[PDB]
C-alpha cells in the first residue's frame, strides 16, 4: 500500500510545501501527491496543519 | 523540471 502513517512523512512533507513552489502549488495536485506518496488522509491534514495552509483543505 | 520536483524533493 506504501500508504504507512509515519511522523518522517510529515517532516519530508512539510519541507516539500514550504520549500519554495508546493505552497503555491494548487492543492489538487498536493491532495494526490501526498496521498500517494505514502500520507493517509489524516496525514495529510498532519502535514498541512503544521504548515499551516488553511485554504481548500 | 516541477516533475522531478515532486519526486526528488519529497524522496529525501
Amino acid at each position: 500500500e506504501n500508504v504507512l502513517p509515519r511522523e518522517p512523512l510529515i517532516a519530508t512533507a512539510v519541507k516539500f510545501l514550504q520549500n519554495s513552489r508546493v505552497r503555491q502549488s494548487p492543492l489538487a495536485t498536493r491532495r494526490a501527491f501526498l496521498k500517494k506518496k505514502g500520507l493517509t488522509d489524516e496525514e495529510i491534514d498532519m502535514a498541512f496543519q503544521q504548515s499551516g495552509t488553511a485554504a481548500d483543505e | 523540471s516541477q516533475e522531478k520536483f515532486f519526486q526528488e524533493l519529497f524522496d529525501s
